[PDB]
Parts: structure tokens; sequence; C-alpha cells
């Protein structure tokens, strides 16, 4: 806040301005497919 | 007690497999290495 005040009028504290503080979190976004060795060894197409 | 301790016995380090045997299916039939599922061999019937 900014206060006005006057001439020979004492001065009030103003607020002082806040902080605030974003808790950006890591979490993992994980993929685990379970692909069997059969298709892996059978196809010509690398499925890797 | 009297030098027996020494002795060792000496165990031979090639273990005899009693199980073991030339096998008698991949000789007698043929064996085709393949990279599939499945294998399909043509095999004509006749007719002509």
């Amino acid at each position: 806040t900014v206060n006005h005040g006057e001439e020979g009028k004492t001065r009030e504290q103003t607020s002082t301005p806040q902080i605030n503080e974003v808790s950006i979190k890591l979490y993992p976004v994980y993929a685990y497919p379970r692909t069997t060795q059969e298709i892996v060894d059978f196809s010509d197409v690398d499925i890797l | 007690a009297d030098g027996g301790y020494t002795v060792i016995p000496e165990l031979n380090t090639e273990i005899m497999r009693m199980l073991t045997d030339e096998s008698t299916m991949r000789r007698i039939c043929t064996v085709k290495k393949i990279s599939s599922n499945e294998f399909k061999q043509l095999v004509s019937a006749g007719g002509a």
C-alpha cells in the first residue's frame, strides 16, 4: 500500500509487499511396457 | 591328524553330465535356423 498523508500529519506504517512461493514438484511420467522377447527375436522390424 | 588333513581330494573339475547324449532328433531330422514365430515349408501334395 501507498499512503497519502498530509502536511504536518504523521505517517502510518504501510503494509510491506508479500512474496509467494510456487512449489513446482517433479514427478516421473514413466513408461514400463512389458514386451516379450518373442516379439523382439522373431520380428524383423526391430520392435525395440 | 597324522597327515590325513594334508591329503586333499582332487575334484575332477569337469563334472560328469550323466544325461548327455548326441541329439538323435537333430541328426536324423533337418535343422532350419529361422527368424520368425512360424515357419512355413511348402510341401507339394502332387497331382501333376
